[PDB]
RNA sequence: GUGGGAGAGGGUGGUGGAAUUCCCGGAGUAGCGGUGAAAUGCGCAGAUACCGGGAGGAACGCCGAUGGCGAAGGCAGCCA
RNA sequence: CCGAGGGUAGGGCCCGUGACUGGGGCGAAGUCGUAACAAGGUAGCUGUACCGGAAGGUGCGGCUGGA
RNA sequence: CGCGGGGUGGAGCAGCCUGGUAGCUCGUCGGGCUCAUAACCCGAAGGUCGUCGGUUCAAAUCCGGCCCCCGCAACCA
RNA sequence: UCGUGGAGCCAUGGGGGAAUCUGGGCGGACCACCGCCUAAGGCUAAGUACUCCGGGUGACCGAUAGCGCACCAGUACCGU
RNA sequence: GUGAGACCCAGUGGAGGCCCGAACCGGUGGGGGAUGCAAACCCCUCGGAUGAGCUGGGGCUAGGAGUGAAAAGCUAACCGA
RNA sequence: GCGAAUGCCGGCAUGAGUAACGAUAAAGAGGGUGAGAAUCCCUCUCGCCGUAAGCCCAAGGGUUCCUACGCAAUGGUCGUCAGCGUAGGGUUAGGCGGGACCUAAGGUGAAGCCGAAAGGCGUAGCCGAAGGGCAGCCGGUUAAUAUUCCGGCCCUUCCCGCAGGUGCGAUGGGGGGACGCUCUAGGCUAGGGGGACCGGAGCCAUGGACGAGCCCGGCCAGAAGCGCAGGGUGGGAGGUAGGCAAAUCCGCCUCCCAACAAGCUCUGCGUGGUGGGGAAGCCCGCAACCCCCCGAAGCCAGGGAGCCAAGAAAAGCCUCUAAGCACAACCUGCGGGAACCCGUACCGCAAACCGACACAGGUGGGCGGGUGCAAGAGCACUCAGGCGCGCGGGAGAACCCUCGCCAAGGAACUCUGCAAGUUGGCCCCGUAACUUCGGGAGAAGGGGUGCUCCCUGGGGUGAUGAGCCCCGGGGAGCCGCAGUGAACAGGCUCUGGCGACUGUUUACCAAAAACACAGCUCUCUGCGAACUCGUAAGAGGAGGUAUAGGGAGCGACGCUUGCCCGGUGCCGGAAGGUCAAGGGGAGGGGUGCAAGCCCCGAACCGAAGCCCCGGUGAACGGCGGCCGUAACUAUAACGGUCCUAAGGUAGCGAAAUUCCUUGUCGGGUAAGUUCCGACCUGCACGAAAAGCGUAACGACCGGAGCGCUGUCUCGGCGAGGGACCCGGUGAAAUUGAACUGGCCGUGAAGAUGCGGCCUACCCGUGGCAGGACGAAAAGACCCCGUGGAGCUUUACUGCAGCCUGG
RNA sequence: GAUGUCGGCUCGUCGCAUCCUGGGGCUGAAGAAGGUCCCAAGGGUUGGGCUGUUCGCCCAUUAAAGCGGCACGCGAGCUGG
């Protein structure tokens, strides 16, 4: 739905947040070995090497489960869905039957009540993993594996999913959220459904900060600077560039394709 | 208006100390010059 | 009120084959396409023509009517 | 106290005039094409939409006041 | 003021650095089709090449001087 | 001395890769003679270099000189 | 209020890079100052003031390098190195 | 061998008894002291500060602290005084703050990884604090220390003995510690105000008052118990696939009871045995200690509500079992004993810290009383407490600085209303276009405002009732020029430009129309992501995963964003052209008597790149000319032709763009090179280096009005601080030497200095700036030097990086 | 090894080739006017609108609203459009 404001002040005409009631029913962590102190730091040792990043509010981090066949085949009921700072998507705590708590990027329907559980006897349904062998050609599917047992690394943005376009070998076809066709392992497993809290991409930041309390600082423009800075800056009052738009390394910034050629990592991909 | 001196004991001792100097290279060769200069004060004498 | 009838009335979910386009593989060679006649265009970097495998979108041939339903605009594959 | 009226300030309605600009009505024989009336030589029309010297042309849907 | 480009039948353009050979489209004129005007068809006429003089056997064509049309420059103070 | 030169020799990062005296390197590309020497293990005084240190001298200075300091100087003072 | 709604009222409520304005953070115009009180100061005036706020202490990044809401600015009173 | 090098070092001059003596908070006098006092000590007047100019703590400073002696120098004067000189004292801790505790960022760093060496990453561990954890309150003393010594009251660890208890026991498990922002309830407390009440030495002045008068003061700490507020918390009983299962502890399910609770716990606050303090008053000496009211930003605290940006760690502490050990061992009592190290002076918004100075500058935390004003930490006055700023005394010029006032006029000033005025708080009336419906709004324009007396409504605390406070409502009445009577305290409106907005910036000449910004688009990137730093290891990205991350441009929102892929870039093309090693060896050469050994070397097979083919504009970019033509003329819908990759669309337009140009009309003005509206031969607008608009916003830039004024006609008077004079102290740039006049000539072309002529006794003081081509800076501009740097690219040549064959 | 550059403000002084005001000769001078030349600066030679402007062009006046030199006089006198 997003919560939209009354202009009662400007860049608040505009401004618009996320309806929370999909989270309620649990805002405190479950600290139970689950939130770490978080390292915040915009560089690696000494330098920047990202830029603009920095201040934003203080964040606790939520450990998650991005590998399950942990507890294959002990079921879970859904304790909670909750609030993490650290990404797009919501959280569930699950309470397995086993006695253990973790959490999982919640998928979209997904409800506290709800029992889950992975494995390949797994039923085919939301909230399940199992390995993309035994899912159902067809199916939407998100948090897959990229290799088996290494754990899950795709489709786990807000809103995003996966769908299996059919098997073929050991590999089962895979069209990504980027639209991409990748072949991916039948053992790598993946949760069924959608990675929900799709109105995300709608919400709209509104005023300078905010963009701020989201560790996000300004980003000054290339022409802006001087030629010292950037290739762009420089020219007396305004420019255009000055051919052909490049980074403030001097790489082409539009069009220019940039994976690597030789990347073993083909074959498996197409789109 | 704010000067740039501002004396910081702590600051001092971890900057041009004794065992600073003598950690990096370039410090166990500036106490090696100063030493055989004659210095009476190899580092900045502070204490606390 | 009780008992029954017909209907492309409407809304939701699901599903079927035909055909177009594109992708992959095969086989195959000098044109294809287009018109009043042409040209642009496509094709020896292997097109058109044919087979196989696949993706996706939109529309529902025969029944179909000079037919039916709706207050009008309008409503047509099958299923609940 | 009230008070004609005077004063100050801010609104409302109406009339005149205004560089310049917009269509419009009207005027024997000026210019360009030829949309429409007969398959008007691409059936006409039509609401909408884009576009063009101009009539108009095309899209989509509808009408017969065309076959 | 200083640089460079251009004046060719009636209009708009070729020809000129590689001199002897003036080409294209439109218009103009005579004749056809049409009741007729266009369109369309056949045929034809028209060019100090801006100039003043010079080199050459020979000059639109090369070399100078003038009259022109259009552009480019004109900065530090 | 050798700056690609006719460029050997001595080193050696990469590739190929022997033989043990009928073995093997060199004598300035390369061949052939003639001749030199024995690689892929190691050690080895003296003659040689310097002057923090002790001494001796000086057509060296004599307190703006001579070491920055003849004196309580790498001090005072200056500088994070 | 209506079929049910949308919606409209009061009341409560106390949101916001909202308003005025001290502390605090600035430095707009003018005047004074110019061997200064001061190698950037003073007086009047003015901007922000729950936020992209201010600030103490402890830490990290540096010379073709850092840092930069971008002036070639800042990097110990003069930085195109 | 010195005369010059803006030479180097030192000394001493000149300016000059000049500027200045460092905030315009302010001084006077009487006593002392002494060789000598405006300047030291005492007293009495006076003025200034009082969210301080007063207290307390951190940092830094290191003896400046206290006492006795002293005055050369140091204090911008003086000095008997001092932060100065000499000497002697002075800083006391189980509880305050640190360490024999804990962890943060980070640092270090066994293992381990990397790197010519130096060295770089880095696990465990260790280090690291204004954060966590932890036991002291009220008084009293010294010249100087005190939560440190002492008094009273109250605690903390360890060790021993002892009685009484229990499965005791980890560096392991679990719980816990434990956390945001904004808004808030109920009690409290700190703090403050009154009192007809309590206790007091005293005072009736000057016209009055013996007064329910005036004046002073009416508390602090405090175990257990005791109350009053709160914070925490369901009890049971079984199973168990988890807690890298070692558990009767967690966690999970299952099930009797019970729940806007109780009890159990843990704080806060009163109260408390009792200890402590205790003024105004003369001679240097009298004690209560009670009652109302206001009341926190603090306490109860882990209280509650709402919100999105979703808010440290570890130890102590509970609990659980492991080995083990059950003679251990822990637990509770109770007496005895034991209890280390470092800091403690003083300054601390400043004369002791950072600014070379006793420098109008800078410096984190806490307290910060009273009255009045709507409120307040604001403003005015004032407590406590602290100061009068380390040169003074006169005079009463110009001129300067800061300040007050002004006839008549009222922007005529000027680049410009620059500056100054006006307005100003609160209550009430009452308010337009336009708009994104919030706003514009404090629009504008007005009225009220003091005190006196009467009537009258709600509340809080009490108790319902009186006091005490908090909000009000209505009549009359008094006095001034004036009632927010002083101080704090908006001038307003209309119409343009730019940027949407709050915000950032050139520390120290630019605060802006610049940067940023939400938002739009393009593009890269499938995760060991792209990209960035690094030789590397490794790291950031990110414990993220295309609703994500990098790069680019545009820059809220609205309506929109045209045509040209010729060139350039980028994307796509398994074909061809070309192409390096390398493979391949037709063929040829050097030598040998030779087998040989050596050299060249064509066909042909050989990547990426370039070529070639195609796409591509919110990629770099580009987006025409010349003739003719209407039945008055003008003009040209229409036509011809040349060129192109295509010839600029909507919209805007003499503009932040228009040269000609003060374009031409219209508006405003008495008059308008600016401004607004129109037009359009746009020298040279135009669509994300976006185009045209837009409510609101702006210390941004332009044009008008009203108000108001010393801006001005046009200047006048007055005040304070300097200037001037006297006493004290006493600089500086500059300076070839000077005995340094005018004119007209002359001269290297602008003469005190040459010529001629003309004035002119010697020397100062207060003023003014025409000259000394005055001072200050070896001119920035300019040119020059085969000088230097920063920047650019299809300049040359390299290197990183990346692509590529072997 | 530096002579501050436009305009304005303030203070002026000088030249005459005179814009006023004084004398005067011609006149196509009737008068009142004017025109042109001659002598003569003693003293005069306004306030606004627009622009940085000098200069101009306007508005309202006047006897007239003169020209030009003094480093396009004057920044150790001010202003900085
Ligand atoms: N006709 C009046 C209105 O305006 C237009 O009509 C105007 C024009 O179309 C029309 O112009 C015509 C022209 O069309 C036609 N081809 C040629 C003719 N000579 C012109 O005629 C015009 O001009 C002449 C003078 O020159 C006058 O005398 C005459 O009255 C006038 N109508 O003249 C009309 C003016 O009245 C609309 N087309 C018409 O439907 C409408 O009703
Ligand atoms: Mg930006
Ligand atoms: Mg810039
Ligand atoms: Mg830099
Ligand atoms: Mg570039
Ligand atoms: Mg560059
Ligand atoms: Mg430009
Ligand atoms: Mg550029
Ligand atoms: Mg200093
Ligand atoms: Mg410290
Ligand atoms: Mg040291
Ligand atoms: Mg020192
Ligand atoms: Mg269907
Ligand atoms: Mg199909
Ligand atoms: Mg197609
Ligand atoms: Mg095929
Ligand atoms: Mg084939
Ligand atoms: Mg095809
Ligand atoms: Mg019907
Ligand atoms: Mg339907
Ligand atoms: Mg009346
Ligand atoms: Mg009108
Ligand atoms: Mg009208
Ligand atoms: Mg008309
Ligand atoms: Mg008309
Ligand atoms: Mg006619
Ligand atoms: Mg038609
Ligand atoms: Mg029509
Ligand atoms: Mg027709
Ligand atoms: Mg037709
Ligand atoms: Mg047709
Ligand atoms: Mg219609
Ligand atoms: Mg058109
Ligand atoms: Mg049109
Ligand atoms: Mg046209
Ligand atoms: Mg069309
Ligand atoms: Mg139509
Ligand atoms: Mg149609
Ligand atoms: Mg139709
Ligand atoms: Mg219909
Ligand atoms: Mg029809
Ligand atoms: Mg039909
Ligand atoms: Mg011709
Ligand atoms: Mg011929
Ligand atoms: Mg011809
Ligand atoms: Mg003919
Ligand atoms: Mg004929
Ligand atoms: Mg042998
Ligand atoms: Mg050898
Ligand atoms: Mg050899
Ligand atoms: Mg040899
Ligand atoms: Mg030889
Ligand atoms: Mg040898
Ligand atoms: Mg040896
Ligand atoms: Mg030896
Ligand atoms: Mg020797
Ligand atoms: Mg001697
Ligand atoms: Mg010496
Ligand atoms: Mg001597
Ligand atoms: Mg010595
Ligand atoms: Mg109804
Ligand atoms: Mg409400
Ligand atoms: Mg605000
Ligand atoms: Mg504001
Ligand atoms: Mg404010
Ligand atoms: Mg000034
Ligand atoms: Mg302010
Ligand atoms: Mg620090
Ligand atoms: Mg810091
Ligand atoms: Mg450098
Ligand atoms: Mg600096
Ligand atoms: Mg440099
Ligand atoms: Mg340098
Ligand atoms: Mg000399
Ligand atoms: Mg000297
Ligand atoms: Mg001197
Ligand atoms: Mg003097
Ligand atoms: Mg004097
Ligand atoms: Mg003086
Ligand atoms: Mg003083
Ligand atoms: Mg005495
Ligand atoms: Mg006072
Ligand atoms: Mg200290
Ligand atoms: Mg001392
Ligand atoms: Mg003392
Ligand atoms: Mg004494
Ligand atoms: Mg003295
Ligand atoms: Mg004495
Ligand atoms: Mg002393
Ligand atoms: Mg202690
Ligand atoms: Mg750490
Ligand atoms: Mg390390
Ligand atoms: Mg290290
Ligand atoms: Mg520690
Ligand atoms: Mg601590
Ligand atoms: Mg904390
Ligand atoms: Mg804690
Ligand atoms: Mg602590
Ligand atoms: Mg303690
Ligand atoms: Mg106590
Ligand atoms: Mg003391
Ligand atoms: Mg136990
Ligand atoms: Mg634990
Ligand atoms: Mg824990
Ligand atoms: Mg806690
Ligand atoms: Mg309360
Ligand atoms: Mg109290
Ligand atoms: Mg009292
Ligand atoms: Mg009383
Ligand atoms: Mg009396
Ligand atoms: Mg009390
Ligand atoms: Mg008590
Ligand atoms: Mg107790
Ligand atoms: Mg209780
Ligand atoms: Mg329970
Ligand atoms: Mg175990
Ligand atoms: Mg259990
Ligand atoms: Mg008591
Ligand atoms: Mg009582
Ligand atoms: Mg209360
Ligand atoms: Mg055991
Ligand atoms: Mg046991
Ligand atoms: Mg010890
Ligand atoms: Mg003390
Ligand atoms: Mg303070
Ligand atoms: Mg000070
Ligand atoms: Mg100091
Ligand atoms: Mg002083
Ligand atoms: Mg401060
Ligand atoms: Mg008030
Ligand atoms: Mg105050
Ligand atoms: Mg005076
Ligand atoms: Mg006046
Ligand atoms: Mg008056
Ligand atoms: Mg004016
Ligand atoms: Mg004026
Ligand atoms: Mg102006
Ligand atoms: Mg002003
Ligand atoms: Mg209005
Ligand atoms: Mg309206
Ligand atoms: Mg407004
Ligand atoms: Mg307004
Ligand atoms: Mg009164
Ligand atoms: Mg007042
Ligand atoms: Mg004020
Ligand atoms: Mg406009
Ligand atoms: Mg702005
Ligand atoms: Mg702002
Ligand atoms: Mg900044
Ligand atoms: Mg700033
Ligand atoms: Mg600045
Ligand atoms: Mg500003
Ligand atoms: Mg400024
Ligand atoms: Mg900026
Ligand atoms: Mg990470
Ligand atoms: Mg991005
Ligand atoms: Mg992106
Ligand atoms: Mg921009
Ligand atoms: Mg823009
Ligand atoms: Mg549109
Ligand atoms: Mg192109
Ligand atoms: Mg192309
Ligand atoms: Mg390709
Ligand atoms: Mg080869
Ligand atoms: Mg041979
Ligand atoms: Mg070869
Ligand atoms: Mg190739
Ligand atoms: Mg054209
Ligand atoms: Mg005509
Ligand atoms: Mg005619
Ligand atoms: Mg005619
Ligand atoms: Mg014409
Ligand atoms: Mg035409
Ligand atoms: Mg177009
Ligand atoms: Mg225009
Ligand atoms: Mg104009
Ligand atoms: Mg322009
Ligand atoms: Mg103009
Ligand atoms: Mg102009
Ligand atoms: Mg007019
Ligand atoms: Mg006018
Ligand atoms: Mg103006
Ligand atoms: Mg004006
Ligand atoms: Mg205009
Ligand atoms: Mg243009
Ligand atoms: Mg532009
Ligand atoms: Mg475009
Ligand atoms: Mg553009
Ligand atoms: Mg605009
Ligand atoms: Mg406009
Ligand atoms: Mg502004
Ligand atoms: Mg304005
Ligand atoms: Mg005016
Ligand atoms: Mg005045
Ligand atoms: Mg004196
Ligand atoms: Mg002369
Ligand atoms: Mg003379
Ligand atoms: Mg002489
Ligand atoms: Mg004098
Ligand atoms: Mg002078
Ligand atoms: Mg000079
Ligand atoms: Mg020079
Ligand atoms: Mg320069
Ligand atoms: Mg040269
Ligand atoms: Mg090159
Ligand atoms: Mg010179
Ligand atoms: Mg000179
Ligand atoms: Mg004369
Ligand atoms: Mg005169
Ligand atoms: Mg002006
Ligand atoms: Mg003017
Ligand atoms: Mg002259
Ligand atoms: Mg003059
Ligand atoms: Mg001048
Ligand atoms: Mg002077
Ligand atoms: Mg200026
Ligand atoms: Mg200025």
């Amino acid at each position: 739905a997003v919560k939209k404001f009354k202009p009662y002040t400007p860049s608040r005409r505009f401004m618009t947040v996320a309806d929370f009631s999909e989270i309620t029913k649990t805002e405190p962590e479950k600290s139970l070995v689950k939130p770490l102190k978080k390292t915040g730091g915009r560089n690696n040792q000494g330098r920047i090497t990202v830029r603009f990043r920095g201040g934003g509010h203080k964040r606790l981090y939520r450990i998650i489960d991005f590998k399950r066949w942990d507890k294959v085949g002990i079921p879970a009921k859904v304790a909670a869905i909750e609030y993490d700072p650290n990404r797009s998507a919501r959280i569930a705590l699950l309470h397995y039957v086993d006695g253990e708590k973790r959490y999982i990027i919640a998928p979209d329907g997904l409800q506290v009540g709800q029992q889950v559980v992975a494995g390949p006897d797994a039923p085919i349904q939301v909230g399940n993993a199992l390995p993309l062998r035994f899912i159902p050609v067809g199916t939407v599917v998100h948090a897959v594996e990229l290799e088996p047992k290494k754990g899950a690394k795709l489709a786990r943005a807000a809103g995003t999913s996966a769908q299996i376009q059919g098997r073929e070998g050991d590999y089962v076809i895979l069209r990504l959220p980027s639209g991409e066709l990748r072949k991916v392992h039948g053992e790598c497993y993946a949760t069924v459904g959608a990675v929900g809290n799709a109105d995300h991409k709608n919400i709209v930041l509104g005023k300078a900060g905010r963009s701020r309390w989201l560790g996000r600082r300004p980003h000054v423009r290339g022409a802006a600077m001087n030629p010292v800075d950037h290739p762009h800056g420089g020219g007396e009052g305004r420019a255009p560039r000055g051919r052909p738009p490049a980074s403030p390394w001097g790489w082409q910034t539009k069009g220019l394709k940039t994976r690597k050629r030789r990347k073993p990592s083909s074959r498996f991909i197409i789109a | 208006m704010k000067r740039t001196w501002q004396p910081n004991r702590r600051k001092r001792a971890k900057t041009h100390g004794f065992r600073a100097r003598m950690r990096t290279p370039g410090g166990r060769k500036v106490l090696k010059r100063r030493r055989q200069k004659g210095r009476w004060r190899l580092t900045p004498a502070v204490r606390k």
